[PDB]
């Protein structure tokens, strides 16, 4: 055919005149602002690519009229699918696309209604299930000389394509090499059966004969391909026309909303709070119908000056030594995260709005009569009381480890500044006097986004935190009311058989060598994907009957607290708006959110319950939980009573981490009662059963694997490790208190001794640890907080040589040891063998040592005297 | 003694391009002036382009004090509520910079140069060539030292990407461990990264070629320049017509050409050990390679060019003419100053190597040597120079035709030999003194108004009387 004969004729032709055929007539776009627009960080009012001029031209002509939903197979970098959701009839934009190396990846945007669409990487279409759409949209093949291969890529797409569409789907397909037979007698039937027909964008370049299939039109197949033909070997006949140049679109900037809303507030108990936070600011109060909450109230918003940014302080005094780390890719990533407006509001999307689902009526019979029985039996040698002003202001004083607050700037500065003064005492005891009658005034949250990287989510140990703010006042109440729960140590092995509280990090590893001298099968540690955002009602409920314990003004107080803050929340989050920035108020009666010490214990006890019951259903004590019957209640109760506490010795629950070894392993196959509860497991299959461990030294816990060492001697020591890569790259990142150099220094030496008192066994960490501690100059306290929170250790902070600490540590303070013969020189203590250490992430062994071997000797003996002015002290 | 409140003074013109330049800047214009004296007084090229990733800490940690401290001292004074704002919004853009702080003083380095362009041409209003070049070859040597550090990178990230591929081959675990998941998740991190490295690389590569394509177009008309004035020079005329600006160039150009040529032998050899699929490298080495090896003969091809033409030592005062039986002066020069160390450059010499169709000429051969050898370290301590003052012309109306003497040399250095010939300036041979009255007549004749060098077949006041 004619379209054979123009492709030989273009084949037939040179570099040089090929480069001049491209722009005789077609339409261009100028792309001069865009590119530098998007280079230097800017992400509204720009096209991310060509393919939305090319779009547009069609939906003005009215030839396919989106609506409904949209799916968008292989979008590329995304120009389809932005632009489709700045439309008045569009829903929601899904996008699927196969990522790597070689192709196009997404990138993210803050136009016009940026929030109803979603996409994916790293999906291949060929093998995707079909599901419900209202509009279709497919842009996807390749050119090659050989049109045998274009022809089968065509029919590829085409069959794959034929599976989606309905009779009353909009679609718009790109169809590559329509000029040949064997595509057009496959189009005809598609044609015959759901109508439509081709049209050639002006916009497209002359190299290339596609076209697109539509919805709305009517025509031949054959008279349009022999005209398209017949234009194209006739364009190459006349001068060359400069193109005509087109402005590329703008999209705009905010939000939009979807119209859903599925929760409804409580006005006399938040009625206050809200009238005394209006009037505060009533300059600026209006009222948005652009809000995109759905599961969350919304009622009004204010201005407010932007805080935040990307990425964080590095250390520099760590730095300048780990110099063979910048290569790495770990290290450099998980650097630090975005805490702008959009990326609070990033995070809020994607993980904090959601909803969950209520259980049945024999689920929460057992859930009633575990927690009675577990309060029942923790109270047994303790007795609840009421906390002091002088333990508050003790603790305070000292940097204890309080809880995540901000100090009232305007008034105050810092919290130490405003203990010692009367006024903050006659607001707290203002407060105290309204909390007593059943009202709250003053009692609200502020939200902060953290956690954006992209391989930073994989080793931060965490991710999504979206941590909550509180006003001092309210933690010291919240403090006098339910602090005996972590001042007398309640959830320790001794009181509770499954808690580790006030257990240091150098100790986890015998209690489960201890574990794993039982009787059964494996051990067991799934875990759960957003654990916080999982509580719903029933356990909030639950965990509120501690208060039978109590009496008087104590429990007042306690009940109080339990019913106007914990389930009846007011918060504060940014918004980027197109005039600025502005701060809304949300409200929300399920989830947790209170102090962190408060939070663990209720974690805990909430774990320890829900493995009860799993244990109790693997068992087969009871059958069908739609509905339960009596003679299985007394048989529950009896099983409680028979052998509750030892099976409590079994487990072993820090947070929201758990190990398991249970009696049989039927302990895999049940997950009814786990996932009516909501706990749905993490990176499974729903109905899959679980996986066991038949050794302890590969059991994870806390992110760690305890390794297990053998002395000169013959002692035997159990010693915890992690993937160096995570701890080198967390020892750069400094918590933003510096803007100095002695912060910053008594920083990185303070967490300098965590490495050789903890991790000493390992080559490539203790010759780092040296260094850094022979840089700085001595005689500087190292007092700063450091790392894991909720290990309530903090002892690597003395002042006096290492070589003491670490013998009244591993040795003399060592239930589990028997002689106690102590040493006298860092040589005794061994090494990790030789294979194990390059296993968990060392430089050492080959080539790799031919790199870092530079480090030693030749550089440290010089980057010491690098540091400069700042004066110091060896000690290598 | 300062900047800036004499820029704003000066004009408008001026103050155009100052506000273009610090507008779209990150260093916002009120930081500039409030910190003014500070600001020059930092040694900032020092840290810009140095060894000691120690020097721009101590300046990003200065500077942040300096930011700190004087908010306060503003902040204490009221009315003063958007200065205090703008102290803090630049404490938030600078920390993306903490990760690399060379980034800063680059930035401020060359922010401060830039100005330093426009008080000059400003001053100089109000009261070429070779700046271009010099200004040419100090940027391509700054952008060949920034492609030598990204290729040490790049060397380095592969090295430390086959040694972990290697520990994990060696291990031999097939498990269906989510450790296995992370770890081949952080391998598709890496050879993204990788990815983009080689084609970061192959950009900075292309821009190069260009840039150095540009300088040498740009250079080859001033020897075409340089020729014609020494022919209106050889002419009885006083003109001076050096040749170390020249030299220098075409030295810089030549080193400048080998360089990249060894860069990308070396990166192709890099590029062997762990080459994949959907590589580029492939091609755009081989492309780049026979590019660079294109430029390297034009510009040689066109290097070779005769500073004196053969003359009579004796009588200085008739140029570019012959006498049977006597020795002749000739020197020849190389504009390029590089040879290998171990290898004498060797020249070759011809007389008439293309004769005319007409009767027989008056042909004539090289008694003497035609072949002279320089010693390497000559080169070094002058040049290469090419002095043969001892030639001499035998026999096997007479002023028609002229006779062309040519000079071959073939070029070796890193393994590229090209054949390199020149010719000189058409000359006539006399058999006796007296003929020459009127031979200078004809040569002149031939000389004033040849449009072709080659060709073998009142105003005078200047040259006939001039003596
Ligand atoms: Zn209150
Ligand atoms: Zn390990």
């Amino acid at each position: 055919t004619l379209g054979e004969k123009w492709k030989n004729r273009l084949n037939a032709l040179g570099k040089s005149e090929f480069q001049i055929y491209k722009k005789s007539g077609i339409q261009e776009v100028d792309r001069t602002l865009a590119k530098e627009g998007i280079k230097r960080g800017e992400t509204d009012h720009h096209a991310v690519s060509r393919g939305s001029a090319k779009l547009r031209w069609f939906v003005e002509r009215n030839l396919v009229t989106p609506e409904g939903k949209v799916v968008d197979l292989g979008c590329g970098r995304g120009g389809w699918s932005y632009y489709c959701g700045g439309l008045k009839n569009v829903k929601e934009v899904k996008g699927l696309t196969k990522g790597g190396p070689g192709h196009e990846e997404p990138i993210p945007m803050s136009t016009y209604g940026w929030n109803l669409v979603r996409l994916q990487s790293g999906v291949d279409v060929f093998f995707t299930p079909p599901e419900k759409c209202d509009t279709l949209l497919c842009d996807i093949g390749e050119s090659s000389p050989n049109p045998t291969v274009e022809a089968g890529r065509t029919l590829r797409v085409l069959n794959l394509v034929e599976n989606w569409l309905n009779n009353n789907t909009q679609f718009c397909i790109k169809v590559l090499n329509p000029y040949m037979p064997s595509v057009i007698e496959k189009m005809e039937a598609l044609q015959r059966k759901y109508g439509g027909a081709l049209v050639r964008n002006p916009l497209s370049r002359n190299s290339t004969h596609e076209m697109y299939w539509v919805s709305n039109a009517s025509g031949n197949i054959v008279s349009s391909v022999n005209m398209i033909s017949r234009m194209l070997i006739n364009r190459f006949t006349m001068r060359h026309k400069k193109a005509t140049y087109e402005p590329d679109v703008d999209l705009g900037s905010g939000t939009r909303n979807i119209g859903i809303e599925s929760e409804t507030p409580n006005l006399d108990i938040i009625g206050k709070r809200i009238e005394k936070i209006k009037q505060e600011h009533e300059t600026s109060w209006h009222y948005d119908q652009d809000h995109p909450y759905k599961t969350w109230a919304y009622h009004g918003s204010y201005e407010t000056k932007q805080t935040g940014s990307a990425s964080s302080m590095v250390n520099g005094v760590v730095r300048l030594l780990t110099k063979p780390w910048d290569i790495i890719p770990m290290v450099t990533q998980m650097a630090m995260t975005d805490t702008t407006p959009f990326g609070q509001q990033r995070v809020f999307k994607e993980k904090v709005d959601t909803r969950t689902q209520e259980p049945k009526e024999g689920t929460k019979k057992l859930m009633k009569i575990t927690a009675e029985w577990l309060w029942k039996e923790l109270g047994k040698k303790k007795t609840p009381r009421m906390c002091t002003r002088e333990e508050f202001t003790r603790k305070v004083r000292s940097n204890a480890a309080l809880g995540a607050i901000f100090t009232d700037e305007n008034k105050w500065k810092s919290a130490r500044e405003a203990v010692e003064d009367s006024g903050f005492w006659e607001l707290v005891d203002k407060e105290r006097n309204l909390h007593l009658e059943g009202k709250c005034e003053t009692c609200v949250y502020n939200m902060m986004g953290k956690r954006e990287k992209k391989l930073g989510e994989f080793g931060k140990a965490k991710g999504s935190r979206a941590i909550w703010y509180m006003w001092l006042g309210a933690r010291f109440l919240e403090f006098e009311a339910l602090g005996f729960l972590n001042e007398d140590h309640w959830f320790s092995r001794e009181n509770s058989l499954s808690g580790v509280e006030g257990e240091g990090l150098h100790k986890l590893g015998y209690i489960l060598r201890d574990v794993s001298k039982k009787e059964g099968g494996a051990m067991y540690a799934d875990d759960t994907a957003g654990w916080d955002t999982r509580i719903t009602l029933e356990d909030l409920k639950n965990e509120e009957m501690v208060t039978n314990h109590m009496e008087g003004e104590h429990k007042k107080l306690a009940e109080a607290i339990f019913k106007l803050t914990y389930q009846n929340k007011v918060v504060r989050v940014q918004r980027p708006t197109p005039r600025g920035t502005v701060m809304d108020i949300i409200s929300r009666r399920d989830q947790r959110g209170s102090g962190q010490v408060v939070t663990y214990g209720l974690n805990t006890f909430t774990n320890m319950e829900a493995q009860l019951i799993r244990q109790m259903e693997g068992e087969g004590v009871f059958k069908s939980i739609q509905h339960l019957t009596v003679t299985e209640e007394i048989a529950v109760k009896n099983w409680l009573v028979r052998v509750g506490r030892e099976r409590l010795s079994r487990m072993a629950i820090s947070g929201d981490d758990c190990v398991v070894k249970p009696l049989d392993d039927r302990f895999a196959s049940a997950l009814t009662a786990l996932n009516d509860m909501g706990k749905v497991r993490k990176d499974i299959q729903q109905w899959e059963p679980s996986r066991g461990w038949n050794d302890w030294t590969q059991v994870p816990f806390c992110s760690h694997h305890f390794h297990e060492l053998i002395m000169k001697d013959g002692r035997v020591l159990v010693v915890p490790c992690r993937n160096q890569d995570e701890l080198i790259g967390r020892a750069r990142i400094s918590q933003g208190a510096g803007w100095s150099l002695r912060e910053t220094a008594c920083l990185g030496k303070s967490y300098a001794q965590m490495w050789s008192l903890m991790y000493f066994h390992r080559r490539d960490l203790r010759l780092a640890a040296n260094a850094i501690c022979s840089a700085v100059p001595s005689h500087w306290v190292p007092t700063s907080r450091t790392t894991w929170s909720i290990h309530a250790t903090h002892e690597w902070m003395t002042t006096e040589d290492m070589l003491t600490v670490w013998n009244r540590v591993w040795i003399q303070e060592n239930p589990w040891m028997e002689d106690k013969t102590p040493v006298e020189s860092w040589e005794e203590i061994p090494y990790l063998g030789k294979r194990e250490d390059q296993w968990c992430g060392s430089l050492i062994g080959l080539t790799s040592r031919a790199t870092w071997a530079k480090n030693i000797q030749t550089a440290i003996n010089q980057v010491r005297s690098l540091i400069g002015n700042e004066e110091y002290t060896d000690y290598m | 003694m300062a900047q800036w409140e004499m820029l704003q003074n000066l004009d408008s013109p001026f103050q155009d391009q100052l506000h273009q330049l610090y507008s779209h800047s990150l260093l916002p214009v009120d930081i500039r002036q409030y910190l003014a004296v500070w600001i020059e007084d930092q040694n900032w090229q020092e840290a810009a382009l140095g060894s000691d990733d120690s020097k721009a800490t101590m300046l990003f940690f200065h500077f942040l004090d300096q930011l700190n401290y004087e908010c306060g001292r503003c902040s204490q004074d009221p009315e003063s509520l958007l200065l205090q704002h703008n102290l803090r919004k630049f404490c938030r853009d600078i920390q993306p910079f903490s990760q690399d702080p060379t980034q800063l003083a680059e930035m401020i380095f060359n922010l401060l140069l830039e100005e330093k362009r426009i008080l000059i041409q400003a001053q100089r209003a109000q009261l070429s060539q070779q700046h271009e070049i010099e200004s040419r070859i100090l940027d391509l040597r700054a952008m060949m030292e920034k492609l030598v550090k990204s290729i040490s990178q790049l060397k380095d990230q592969q090295d430390v990407f086959c040694f972990r591929y290697k520990i994990q081959a060696k291990g031999k675990t097939p498990s269906l461990d989510p450790h296995q998941t992370k770890e081949q998740k952080i391998l598709q991190e890496t050879l993204n990264e990788l990815d983009k490295r080689r084609k970061e690389v192959l950009d900075a590569s292309k821009a190069l070629l260009g840039r150095l394509t540009t300088l040498i177009e740009l250079l080859l008309p001033k020897l075409e320049e340089w020729k014609a004035q020494q022919q209106k020079a050889c002419i009885r005329a006083p003109i001076d017509h050096g040749l170390e600006q020249l030299e220098t160039w075409f030295t810089a150009g030549a080193k400048l050409l080998f360089h990249l040529r060894q860069l990308l032998k070396e990166l192709k050899g890099l590029s062997c050990l762990v080459s994949y699929q959907d590589d580029p490298l492939t091609k755009g080495v081989d492309l780049r390679n026979a590019q660079v090896t294109e430029l390297l003969q034009r510009l040689l091809h066109r290097a070779f060019v005769v500073e004196t033409q053969p003359c009579m030592p004796q009588t200085p005062h008739r140029p570019l003419i012959l006498k049977t039986g006597s020795k002749f002066t000739v020197r020849t020069r190389l504009l390029v100053r590089l040879q290998e160390g171990n290898e004498s450059l060797t020249v070759e010499v011809s007389i008439d190597r293309n004769p005319p169709q007409l009767q027989g000429f008056r042909k004539f051969n090289i008694l003497t040597s035609n072949q002279k050898t320089l010693t390497p370290e000559k080169g070094q301590s002058q040049g290469l120079i090419w002095d043969f003052g001892y030639l001499t012309l035998v026999e096997q109306g007479v002023t028609e035709e002229l006779h062309i003497i040519s000079f071959t040399v073939k070029y070796t250095y890193q393994g590229l030999k090209q054949e390199l010939k020149t010719d000189t300036l058409p000359v006539v041979i006399i058999s006796n003194m007296n003929q020459l009255s009127i031979a200078w007549a004809s040569v002149l004749w031939f000389n004033l108004l040849s449009p072709n060098l080659q060709n073998q077949q009142g105003p005078a006041l200047s040259w006939q009387f001039s003596s």
